[PDB]
């Protein structure tokens, strides 16, 4: 039906690993169907230290989608989120997909980064946000339905 | 495989080898030719009356057959067949040979939670039989054999310490320290000629994936300096020197 590469994108502490936890290693593959159309999917994790981002377009090369996920309790990876989508927008090819998780909600009080400010800059830029949680599972099945549905 | 009803197929399987390897090198035009010459041939085993009457692995482990009979006898003719390869081989070694002796888990980002006892010898040692095995298949377990090991490991000390399962954050740095320790000779060559010549339908999934790892992490190994493995300017370029002198 659609075989499908999904690429996460983020730091370290943005934690998209813990994050596709919950969506059963570095890599899984998941056949997905939605209104008809199946999708599988071809998951693939990136080292989200800075010293390996030059790295990074080998992955996303013939990307299908990407998932950019940062940490909403320490602000400079909601930057660094910024600074992904700036890339992707460039060098990937433009028929993608685009997701903004904003990650490690699940502290009740301790989040910096506001829906707001994550909601405002998605929709500026053609993706749409999520408030992703791995401790309450919250948002993961979510997401890659949302992805499924937009996809050529 | 010598069945007095598969002249057909021989005839056409070394005639394709004579015409193929009389051709000059052109690692382009050559791969294409061969991912050309396999499909022909796949339609062929299948279609083929005589194979009423076989499964999907039965199907493969055909393919596999032509893969390595065919690449075997081939081999000299498309690893390593031009002269600007062997220097990146060369030039990798060098990197590895010196690096090796003065790279520590930090450098790379590796946490002490995830730090390994035998420095992952058990990982090293299978990237170190990769130039034992002339199929692309066989190279290619080689390689997977290294990554399995690196997540068993990994994912034992993710139970040891409590975490969670381990991701790219993990892997990636591992598979670098990894193919550093273990020096796999002609790396630039074998992951191209893996590259060029796995039965391309068959490199994909987790296989394609660690696979754009390892190469990655031949990308990054060959262009180590202090900033890339964090260290000042002066301990790096000291450390070579005692590298080079060792």
């Amino acid at each position: 039906s659609i075989n499908a590469k999904l690429v996460l994108l983020g730091d370290v502490g943005a934690g998209k690993s813990s994050l596709v936890l919950r969506f059963v290693a570095a890599f899984f593959s998941q056949t997905l169907a939605v209104n008809d159309a199946t999708v599988k999917f071809e998951i693939w994790d990136t080292a989200g230290q800075e010293r390996y981002h030059s790295l990074a377009p080998m992955y996303y090369r013939g990307a299908a989608a990407a998932i950019i996920v940062f940490d909403v309790t320490n602000q400079a990876s909601f930057e660094r989120a910024k600074k992904w989508v700036q890339e992707l927008q460039a060098q990937g090819n433009p028929n993608m997909v685009m997701a903004l998780a904003g990650n490690k909600s699940d502290l009740l009080d301790a989040r910096k980064v506001t829906a707001e400010d994550a909601q405002t800059y998605a929709q500026e830029n053609g993706l749409f946000f999520m408030e992703t949680s791995a401790k309450t599972a919250t948002n993961v099945k979510e997401i890659f339905y949302e992805i499924a549905r937009r996809l050529p | 495989m010598r069945k007095p009803s598969a002249g057909d197929f021989v005839k056409s399987i070394k005639s394709f080898i004579v015409s193929f390897s009389n051709n000059a090198p052109d690692p382009e035009k050559d791969c294409a030719m061969v991912q050309e010459f396999f499909s022909k041939m796949e339609a062929a085993f299948r279609a083929h009356p005589l194979w009423s009457g076989c499964s999907e692995e039965e199907l493969d482990s055909a393919g596999d057959g032509l893969e390595k009979y065919v690449m075997t006898k081939l081999f000299t003719r498309v690893f390593a067949s031009n002269t600007e390869e062997v220097i990146a081989d060369e030039k990798l070694f060098q990197k590895m040979s010196l690096v090796q002796q003065f790279i520590s888990p930090e450098n790379l980002d590796i946490q002490p939670t995830f730090q390994n006892e035998s420095s992952w010898l058990l990982a090293q040692k299978e990237l170190q039989k990769i130039n034992m095995y002339k199929a692309p298949r066989d190279k290619l377990v080689c390689i997977l054999n290294c990554c399995k090991v690196i997540n068993n490991l990994l994912l034992n000390a993710s139970i040891a310490s409590n975490e969670n399962a381990p991701g790219a954050d993990e892997f990636l740095p591992v598979l670098i320290y990894v193919t550093i320790k273990a020096n796999p000779p002609q790396l630039h060559s074998n992951l191209l000629y893996i590259q060029r010549y796995r039965r391309e339908s068959k490199l994909v999934g987790e296989a394609a994936y660690f696979f754009t790892n390892i190469l990655s992490a031949e990308s990054f190994i060959s262009n180590i300096d202090a900033k890339s493995i964090s260290l000042d300017e002066a301990e790096f370029e000291k450390n070579m020197e005692s590298a080079r002198a060792r």
